[PDB]
């Protein structure tokens, strides 16, 4: 009309079309164009508020986006009956997409405040009540796909519309950086479970149909996968050739080729150091001396004869790393040894773990992918033979570590038959027992297991085991963010909070500094001892700046418990990378007059942060470590703990053969370490020995 | 527990504010506080009897005037002038083509704190700091280096010896605390912008003579010399005129580094210019090259500020877009700014 072209700036030209609507429709834009086109005129962009409605009801598109650039406000609420709204919206939806990519092949828009803000402003009313399937699927822009999603359970969002691989590359690329902040990631195919054939089908079809360029992500995947479940489900999903793919599968030739690849870049000394220790016969530790030959040899049989013949003496726990190496040697590739590995179990009433439980743990831990499927039913039947003599405590600690590792969704439930012995009622031993016992059984994920086991075990309640039971419910769901909602209780036991922030939060960026810092500053005394224990998870990002800084002030504390748990919190998460500040820090640490294992546990475990499975040939020389262990063993004089540390540094020093890395770069976590890193926090006598298996 | 409800009566009802002065070596602390009132306090709690130290403040009873507690109170002009904080958003990726200059100071900004190992693996101990200089007026381009150094440790920038020249000494002393409060903030970094000491001559307010201004700079280094100070505060220093400084400042430190600032070349001006106009939308005919290709001996500030003149007329018309028809014609104003001004 003639009012929009008025020289007067008096408000307003907005919403005036609502009063008189059908009557102005008899005119056209021919009267509007001289006002907006001619410069030096009043109400240039102000007339766009009335013009945007005229071009909206006429179904014309790409004109509405240009007139809404200045407005940015009234686009939200615009004239209401939903029928013309959802009509003109769907017609504009299908009508805007055809106005783009008409060149063809981009140039892409050109997140700009014009299109992205407008499509989102209307998307609010779109996602509010009516219709469905907005322009986010039609346009193809991945930026609007980020705003397309609304808060919902993402377990059903793993499916997407199929398209060409060219667009699927950038699709999954921006979807990856979108899901790194979200609990669920495109890499969830590892953890999930799921377990349906879909993840194995799409996982095997990602390289389809090319069989040449597919050498990566397939061959490297099957030889880097320790579990057989992947090489099982993907074997049924592997369509290449016929039936003959089993040669590279089963982790037979896989472990066989990568072992020789580790021998190439190796290797660890065998005759020199171990015969020199043979002239020293048996060390007084009876602790770490067995796990040496486990990783070392691998594969040689003659030393295995000395292993078994010695440990037939049954003295203490020394059989641990030896009988572990009994199976580990032959199992280094495949199958192996599973026949005579379980024979000493029933052969050696235990009556404890250090006697007959060693070889009973062997078949479980050395398995690594078996099942197969005889190992499953064999272990279940073997543990069903001996019940009252195990019984509920010492051996039940290590047993679940041979099941939930290989298969989290295994149908066979050993938890029930192993929980029938819980009547022992012992409050002390059951803490470290029932902790990982119930934690290492399975990953669960159905939410029914926690309700079942809570109702039938408690009954009542145990007043103690329920602590670690809710921690199992927290460990069940992986970084689902429900853990900060489950910490509202905050019981005086406080063991809930440390494990809740540690396990309940797993993400690339730390982001936990506010809560981890809040629990230590607001927590009660003596709780600060167990606070640093969360460092084994969230510190994998940048441990160099945060770890040595913080723990520096706590490493000088006179309390042995907090000192034990300080160097422990650093532990493995800080042993991946080296530095001179660590090597220069090693001074004055071993010169302290303090007794107890905490001193040589502080220093010797700190020696293991120089490298992991690296050397010595290639690369770092071993003579420096030999001089350090020789000069540090002259004190006390025994104090046989110096004979514990001189074998301790060569545990990870001279084993090599395993790159970790972290474990792991694929982001599984080691299910032995953590469990074993939990128990010695109060290490009195023998519990730090079950942690030597490392 | 009960101690809190016990000694509160000894504290009670109020307690004064004293000034900690001197100690009888028996730990009876003689104080001068308004007006010059002393006392003798050997009291067992909250001390830390040693480190409260002479030349501080205390809090005294009414009967009779025992210090039961102490504070560290600032505020003050001391802490205020050092901070806060900041870390402005600019980075060392802003200035290209001079990377040869910053890659030198890269190890100098890196090696302290971050990546310390090969300092001590060599063990040769190069913690000597840096000195800066360059033409004609530069050092904010070195602030473009310094704005990047904010990613690590903590920093303070100071300007000149002016706080000494405001009055008859007064010594260095305001520099002294600024030097030794950097020890309180150690590890840190401190920089003084474009030393004017004898470069500029006349003073504001009252000052003199030359030697007292000469020695307050001579003491500036001699305190930093120092006897014998490990404290860092890695010292960054700059002046754009290498002449007026006493040449003896180099040898104690920084010995190894005074950065030479090269004037921008043709492609450096090209590398620099687009970073500004990246945000300001150019018109169709606008071209980075031809203008700065013909123009000679510019400054990074000008080539940054030549876009502001178009940020007037186009913004006077309220336009998001630059026009070279103006940017050419308006450049004459900045050209007139360099030519006639
Ligand atoms: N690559 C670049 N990008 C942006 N600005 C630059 C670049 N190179 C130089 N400059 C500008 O050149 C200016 C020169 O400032 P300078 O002469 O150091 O001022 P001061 O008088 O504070 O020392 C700096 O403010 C900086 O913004």
């Amino acid at each position: 009309m003639s009012m929009s072209g008025e020289v007067a700036k008096e408000w307003q030209e907005l919403d005036d079309a609502e009063k008189v609507q059908r009557e102005p429709l008899l005119t056209l834009v021919k009267e509007i164009v001289p006002y907006n086109m001619a410069h030096n005129a009043e109400h240039e962009a102000c007339d766009l508020l009335m013009e945007i409605e005229q071009v909206d009801m006429l179904e014309k598109d790409i004109d509405e986006n240009a007139y809404a650039k200045v407005c940015l406000y009234l686009t939200s609420c615009v004239n209401y009956v939903p029928e013309p709204e959802n009509s003109a919206l769907l017609r504009c939806a299908l009508g805007v997409f055809r106005k783009f990519s008409r060149f063809p092949e981009a140039l892409r828009l050109a997140l700009m405040l014009n299109d992205m803000e407008l499509v989102e402003d209307i998307f609010t009313s779109c996602k509010d009540v009516v219709v469905q399937k907005q322009m986010a699927f039609m346009l193809g822009r991945h930026g609007v796909f980020l705003e397309l999603s609304e808060d919902v359970e993402e377990y059903e969002d793993l499916t997407e519309i199929m398209s060409n691989v060219q667009l699927n590359s950038n699709f999954l690329a921006l979807a990856r950086e979108l899901d790194i902040m979200e609990p669920k990631v495109p890499d969830d195919i590892y953890k999930t479970h799921l377990e349906n054939n879909r993840f194995g089908g799409s996982g095997s079809q990602v390289d389809s149909a090319r069989m040449n360029l597919a050498s990566s992500f397939v061959n490297g995947f099957v030889n880097a996968a320790f579990g057989q479940d992947k090489l099982l489900t993907d074997d049924g999903n592997k369509w290449l050739y016929k039936n003959k793919d089993h040669g590279m599968l089963s982790a037979a030739a896989s472990l066989g080729m990568i072992l020789l690849w580790d021998v190439d870049g190796g290797l660890t000394q065998i005759d020199k150091y171990l015969y020199s220790s043979e002239d020293y016969i048996k060390s007084g530790a009876l602790l770490a001396c067995g796990i040496v030959n486990s990783g070392v040899r691998n594969e040689c049989d003659p030393a295995l004869a000395l292993l078994s013949d010695y440990v037939l003496h049954n003295s203490n726990t020394m059989r641990l790393g030896s009988i572990f190496g009994l199976g580990l040697a032959y199992a280094g590739s495949n199958r192996e040894d599973v026949l005579t590995l379980l024979l000493p179990v029933m052969g050696d009433s235990k009556s404890s773990m250090e006697v007959a439980g060693v070889t009973a743990l062997a078949c479980g831990m050395i398995a690594v992918g078996s099942c197969n499927g005889d190992v499953t039913s064999t272990i279940l039947q073997t543990i069903m033979e001996k019940s009252e003599t195990e019984l509920k405590d010492t051996y039940a600690r290590w047993l679940p570590l041979g099941l939930g590792l290989n298969h989290l969704g295994k149908g066979e439930a050993i938890e029930a038959i192993l929980a029938a012995l819980e009547v022992v009622s012992e409050p002390f031993r059951s803490f470290a027992n029932t902790l990982v016992d119930v934690c290492a059984y399975a990953g669960s994920g159905n939410v029914l297991k926690v309700q079942q086991l809570l109702h039938i075990c408690s009954e009542h309640f145990d007043s103690k085991e329920k602590e670690e039971d809710k921690d199992k419910k927290e460990k069940k769901d992986k970084d689902k963010k429900e853990a900060p909602a489950d910490m509202g209780a905050h019981q005086g036991v406080a063991v809930l909070g440390i494990a809740l922030i540690a396990m309940g939060e797993e993400i690339g960026a730390e982001m936990a500094l506010r809560t981890f810092g809040h629990l230590l500053r607001y927590g009660e005394p003596t709780l600060r001892r167990a606070v640093p224990l969360a460092l084994a998870l969230i510190s994998v990002s940048n441990p160099r700046l945060n770890i040595l800084d913080t723990l520096s002030k706590f490493s000088h504390d006179a309390d042995p418990e907090v000192s034990y748990n300080s160097i422990f919190a650093m532990g493995m998460v800080g042993s991946g990378t080296n530095n001179a500040r660590l090597a220069a820090m090693l001074r004055q640490l071993a010169q302290y007059h303090a007794k107890d294992p905490n001193n040589l546990f502080m220093v010797r475990l700190a020696q293991g942060l120089t490298h992991l499975g690296k050397g010595t040939l290639t690369l770092c020389p071993y003579h420096s470590d030999r001089q350090l262990m020789s000069q540090v063993a002259v004190a006390g004089l025994l104090t046989v703990l110096v004979s514990f540390l001189d074998v301790r540094n060569i545990i990870l020093g001279k084993s090599h053969y395993v790159l970790y890395g972290l474990v792991a770069a694929m982001q599984p976590r080691m299910l032995v370490t953590f469990d074993e890193e939990l128990r010695p926090l109060p290490v009195s006598v023998r519990v730090g020995q079950a942690v030597d298996v490392v | 527990e009960e101690e809190r409800s016990k000694v509160d009566d000894l504290r009670g009802t109020p307690m004064s504010v004293g000034t900690l002065e001197e100690i009888i070596d028996d730990n009876h602390a003689i104080v001068s506080t308004s007006v010059g009132s002393e006392h003798y306090v050997s009291i067992l709690s909250f001390v830390d009897k040693d480190l409260l130290e002479p030349g501080c403040s205390v809090l005294l009873n009414h009967k009779v005037h025992a210090v039961i507690g102490v504070l560290m109170d600032d505020t003050d002009p001391l802490v205020t002038v050092m901070k806060v904080e900041k870390a402005p958003q600019e980075t060392y990726a802003d200035i290209g083509g001079l990377d040869n200059q910053i890659q030198e100071i890269k190890e100098s900004v890196e090696l302290p704190l971050t990546h310390p190992e090969y300092y001590e693996e060599m063990g040769i101990k190069p913690p000597k700091g840096v000195i800066l200089y360059g033409p004609p007026g530069t050092g904010k381009t070195l602030l473009a280096k310094a704005v990047a150094n904010q990613t690590s440790a903590t920093f303070l920038r100071v300007v000149g010896s002016e706080l000494i020249q405001k009055y008859l000494g007064d010594g260095p002393k305001l520099v002294r605390e600024l030097f030794r409060v950097a020890e309180e903030h150690a590890p840190s970094i401190v920089f003084i912008d474009e030393i004017d000491a004898i470069g500029t001559k006349r003073y504001d307010s009252n000052s003199g003579g030359e030697r007292e201004i000469q020695r307050t700079m001579l003491e500036l280094l001699n305190q930093l010399d120092g006897f014998d100070s490990r404290g860092d505060v890695k010292v960054i220093m700059a002046t754009n005129r290498i002449e007026t400084l006493d040449p003896a400042l180099i040898r104690p430190g920084r010995i190894d580094r005074k950065i030479e600032f090269p004037l921008p070349d043709e492609k450096t001006k090209k590398r620099i210019f687009q970073i500004h106009t990246s945000r300001m939308t150019l018109a169709d005919d606008v071209t980075l090259d031809d203008l700065i290709m013909a123009k000679d001996d510019l400054s990074g500030a000008d080539i940054k500020a030549i876009c502001t003149e178009a940020g007037l007329m186009a913004l006077r018309e309220r336009r998001m877009k630059v026009t070279n028809e103006d940017f050419k014609k308006s450049k004459e104003n900045v050209l007139y700014k360099k030519q006639e001004g």
